[PDB]
RNA sequence: AGCCAGGAUGUUGGCUUAGAAGCAGCCAUCAUUUAAAGAAAGCGUAAUAGCUCACUGGUCGAGUCGGCCUGCGCGGAAGA
């Protein structure tokens, strides 16, 4: 199981995803996480900070 | 070729004939009126 | 640059196309980018490199033709002598005039019984609205055809054919047929003087024209799209094949003889700049095909228009903003992958192993601004879902359709966030199943296909007022006491922005105010989960009059629980009914289809909503429910000579009958 | 009088140019393309008055001749402007749906007496009386 | 009853005008001349056209046409 911690979602019931490490301590059972910016899962639009996470693609200038 | 037990005209070109004893009805408007026995 | 020849043999199904191509390949010696060579009298018999763009067979999937049209500079329009011009023959004509690319017409099946050349010519002029020019003419009838008379050079060639139709003999026109065939000899001198009035002086002066001048007349009109050329032919009994290419080398343009593209830019003062026909200009190309070879790799085709490339440079492909690199360039002789490192301006190549090359990317080798081309605009007509026999074999064909939505721009996919299976989309019956077959044999996923489900909304109708819900679950130390008397509406359809409304209607101090928004959010949880069919509900504006509460039993989870127990009865007491999603369809059935199509539409429970008559188009608009819409365009092309299509848009809902309520089943 | 060479018996809705919404595809399916018609139609419709209905007696044929005959408005839609009630019902005998005095029918069909030729004046208005009484807008002399 | 010739419709008559333009269905079911002719009996048109009926106008040139009641048969009516 995973967690898509963040304020967007796109994925679908039958998309392919990626997995990284990260625990929760709110969810007994989760010990992984999503990778947004990567493959067929879109990042959250206009979250300027922590942009190395979540793949916002540097809001222009 | 309806083998119905009663023939009655449905077009106006229908005629009732006497061929070989068997009563029949033809029509040349819609040749779907052709029947027997009636 | 003057020598190259980018040709496209596009044709209706069963016309002769595949069999024609083999007679090109077998002659020129002595996939999608097959190369050739020939030597032509029009350009003093220097060698001329034909680069045959393989045109798609199923021209129904119009997108692949549209890419093909641009990359070809010339086109042979193969036709059928017995059947005249065809439905898809008029279809490929539409794509060709769109990109202005001129053609030559090819009357195949001359050997076949019932062959008249004049049939096609009449059919050319009548339906397609062209001014055809007869180049050569059959000596004799269907079986008796042996002779080809090039009336431009006023010579003749026969065939006893003696070794596969290659060796030939010189004749003149025999006495029995001079006079009636010289009517179209008279047609040649009059249709060749409006481009330059110097040839007008020879007709009203009495100077009979020689061989090379009339080519100077006729070629420019097949450079500026005024008249087309019609040559005779027969591939299957190989009579007329030598002069067939000598129709192409005398009339059709070359990469220098085509107008350079007036393509748009993306920088500065947004002015149109050229991509000239000079061989030493800053390079730009356009990738059109992606094929995975058996054992050569991921072939990344593209057309070499203008400039020099020394292979092994970086590319500034500014439609995706990524810099890729080259493996090779490949050109096939028969399908013979004989290698080359030289990228000549006017050739076509097939590069290898480029990762993220889609279909329709305008790439630039010396990192210049592109001549930007955006051309992926046919739209698929069918929404049919799939069912692969394993979900691990589903995302592999979801990778293969993820490849097929990356190789061919209108065979896209639909990711369904809502219903567990995806949609394959096409413009025709056959192009859907050939990719089902290609993923059956090559990509190896067999499919027991299934039809999709429908969006299925609801609405209520009765004016119920009272309905309440109590929940006195005390039972212990700390419990839950809620009471929220609700009321609803058979709400107005499309005046409000959202399909449900809510308003505070408290009489006194009978409820705490903080729970009152939370009641609306609880109904917002409990709207879209309907107890009728498991399908989401819309169209009621719920108001709330009476209430109650407690000191110790004041969990707000109670003030969202019993609001559904008030809406368990409240759903149950206003006699609801499902809403069917109604489409808004329009279809242009030209003239001899109207009785069929409207009869087709009325059987699909649609209503007559008027029509117009633009110059040929009798276009009928209607509204149609989505219940039985599995395969409309296949039902439409069957009764319309496969000409018409449809493009719709979902707009509204309406009262469903009980048989759609008989589709509730669960 | 012709029957079919380029003939239609329609196009009475003259509230707006380019008559494609009320009549539309019958004009475009029967030869008479609108590109030279409406360019010539406001050379003959602006000559009299606007806001009227018009029966087009189109004496046209295949070799691009728009020779034009016009008439007084038809008795179905003459009374739309002549009565001033905008009520054309379908129950004539069941209920009184409007009022005309017959002298009002005289002056609006003294134009029909000048335009159309039935026999003579009171008989030509007598031909219109049953057409008027087929709607519900009854006439009271 | 047939052969030659019209079908004597102004008018697209409302509605619901999106097509219901004699022929979807509901209302009216008028008047041109009323020698034949209803704003309509039918096939047939997405909608017209078109094919024809009503009426035999002229010709032909004698009976002919639709029912009521009965005598007698026909079809209805296939088994090892
Ligand atoms: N008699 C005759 N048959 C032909 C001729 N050209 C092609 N055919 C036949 O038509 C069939 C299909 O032609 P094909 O090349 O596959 O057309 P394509 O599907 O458009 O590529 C072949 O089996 C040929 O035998 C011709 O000139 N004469």
């Amino acid at each position: 199981t995973s967690y898509i911690g963040g304020e967007g979602h796109n994925l679908q019931e039958h998309s392919v995803i990626l997995i990284r490490g990260g625990r929760v301590k709110d969810l007994p059972g989760v010990r992984y996480h999503t990778v947004r910016g990567a493959l067929d899962c879109s990042g959250v639009k206009d979250r300027k900070q922590a942009r190395s996470k979540y793949g916002v693609k540097r809001p222009k200038a | 070729m309806k083998v119905r037990a009663s023939v009655k005209k449905l077009c106006r070109n229908c005629k009732i004939v006497k061929r070989d004893g068997v009563i029949r009805v033809i029509c040349s408007a819609e040749p779907k009126h052709k029947q027997r026995q009636g | 640059i003057a020598r190259y020849r980018n040709i496209g043999i596009s044709a209706h199904i069963d016309a002769g196309k595949t069999t024609t191509t083999e007679r090109i390949l077998f002659y020129t010696g002595v996939s999608a980018a097959t190369t050739a060579f020939w030597s032509g009298m029009a350009k003093q018999y220097e060698p001329h490199r034909i680069n045959i763009i393989d045109t798609p067979g199923h021209v129904d999937f119009t997108i692949e033709v549209e890419r093909s049209m641009r990359v070809l500079d010339g086109a042979v329009m193969v036709y059928c002598a017995v059947g005249g011009v065809q439905p898809q023959s008029e279809t490929v004509w539409r794509q060709a005039n769109k990109y202005k690319v001129p053609r030559i017409a090819f009357v195949n099946k001359m050997d076949r019984m019932g062959a008249n050349f004049l049939k096609v010519v009449n059919q050319i002029k009548t339906r397609l609205g062209a001014n055809p020019v007869p180049l050569q003419l059959a000596i004799g009838a269907e079986e008796h055809f042996t002779g080809v008379v090039d009336l431009v050079k006023m010579k003749a060639i026969n065939w006893n054919d003696a070794d596969q139709g290659v060796t030939f003999e010189y004749e003149d026109i025999p006495a029995d047929m001079v006079e009636l065939a010289n009517e179209w000899h008279q047609n040649l001198i009059e249709s060749a003087a409006e481009a330059s009035e110097e040839l007008m002086e020879k007709y009203l002066g009495g100077e009979e024209l020689t061989e090379a001048e009339i080519k100077g007349a006729l070629r420019q009109r097949v450079l500026n799209n005024e008249i087309i050329l019609v040559t005779c032919g027969s591939a299957f009994k190989n009579k007329g094949v030598q002069a067939m290419l000598d129709a192409v080398i005398d009339y059709l343009p070359s990469p220098v003889d085509v107008p350079a593209i007036n393509g748009i830019l993306d920088d500065g003062k947004d002015t149109p700049a050229e991509r000239h026909a000079s061989d030493d200009e800053p390079f730009s190309a356009l990738a059109f095909k992606i094929a995975t070879d058996p054992f050569v790799g991921n072939l990344t085709f593209f057309r070499v228009y203008s400039g020099v490339v020394n292979s092994g440079d970086t590319v500034l492909n500014s439609v995706k903003a990524a810099r890729e690199r080259f493996g090779r360039i490949v050109q096939m002789h028969a399908n013979k992958r004989e290698e080359i490192k030289e990228v000549r301006a006017g050739d076509i190549a097939a590069a290898i192993g480029l990762k993220d090359v889609t279909t329709g990317d305008t790439l630039c080798d010396p990192d210049a601004p592109i001549i930007l081309e955006r051309m992926e605009f046919p739209e698929p007509v069918i929404s049919i879902a799939v069912e692969p026999k394993t979900k691990a074999d589903q995302e592999k064909m979801g990778l293969a359709l993820g490849r097929l939505a990356k190789e061919d721009p209108s065979f896209r996919v639909w990711t369904d966030e809502e219903s567990n299976q995806t949609i394959i989309a096409g413009m025709g019956e056959l192009h859907l199943d050939i990719i089902v077959d290609r993923m059956k044999r090559e990509f190896n996923v067999e499919a027991n296909v299934g039809k999709p489900q429908v969006a299925y909304r609801e609405t209520i109708r009765q004016k119920v007022t009272d309905v309440e819900g109590k929940h006195a679950k005390q039972s212990g130390g700390r419990g839950q006491y809620g009471h929220v008397v609700i009321d609803m509406y058979p709400l107005e359809p499309g005046s409000n922005p959202k399909g449900y409304e809510f308003i505070n209607d408290i009489k006194g101090g009978v409820i705490p105010g903080e729970y009152i928004p939370a009641v609306d959010k609880g109904i917002q949880e409990q709207l879209k989960a309907g107890p009728l069919a498991g399908y989401p509900v819309v169209d009621m504006g719920i108001r709330l009059h009476f209430g109650s509460y407690h000191d110790v039993d004041s969990s707000e989870l109670a003030f969202k629980l019993a609001a559904s127990i008030a809406f368990k009865e409240g759903f149950k007491k206003a006699k609801p009914v499902l809403l069917e999603p109604i489409m808004k369809v329009e279809v242009e059935t030209p003239e001899e289809n109207t009785g069929d199509v409207i009869g087709d539409l009325s059987r699909r429970r649609g209503m007559l909503k008027g029509q117009e008559s633009e110059v040929t188009g009798v276009k009928i608009h209607a509204e149609v429910p989505l219940s039985e819409m599995f395969g409309y365009a296949t039902q439409l092309r069957s009764l319309t000579k496969g000409r018409a299509s449809y493009t719709m848009e979902f707009l509204k809902y309406d009262e469903a009958p009980s048989n759609v309520a008989q589709a509730v089943i669960e | 009088a012709k029957k079919v060479q380029a003939y239609v018996k329609l196009q009475v809705a003259a509230g707006m140019a380019n008559p494609s919404p009320p009549v539309g595809p019958a004009l475009g399916q029967q030869g008479v393309n609108i590109m030279e018609f409406c360019k010539a139609f406001n050379a003959k419709t602006d000559s009299i008055e606007k806001g009227l209905p018009i029966p087009v007696v189109i004496t046209v044929y295949a070799d691009r001749s728009f020779t034009f005959v016009t008439k007084t408005p038809p008795a179905a839609v003459l009374l739309k402007k002549a009565a001033g009630i905008k009520s054309g019902s379908g129950k004539p005998n069941k209920d009184k749906v409007g009022k005309i005095s017959r002298a009002q029918l005289q002056e609006i069909a003294q134009t029909k007496a000048a335009d159309m030729t039935g026999a003579d004046i009171e008989a030509m208005t007598r031909s219109i009386e049953g057409t008027a009484r087929s709607m519900g807008l009854v006439v009271e002399d």
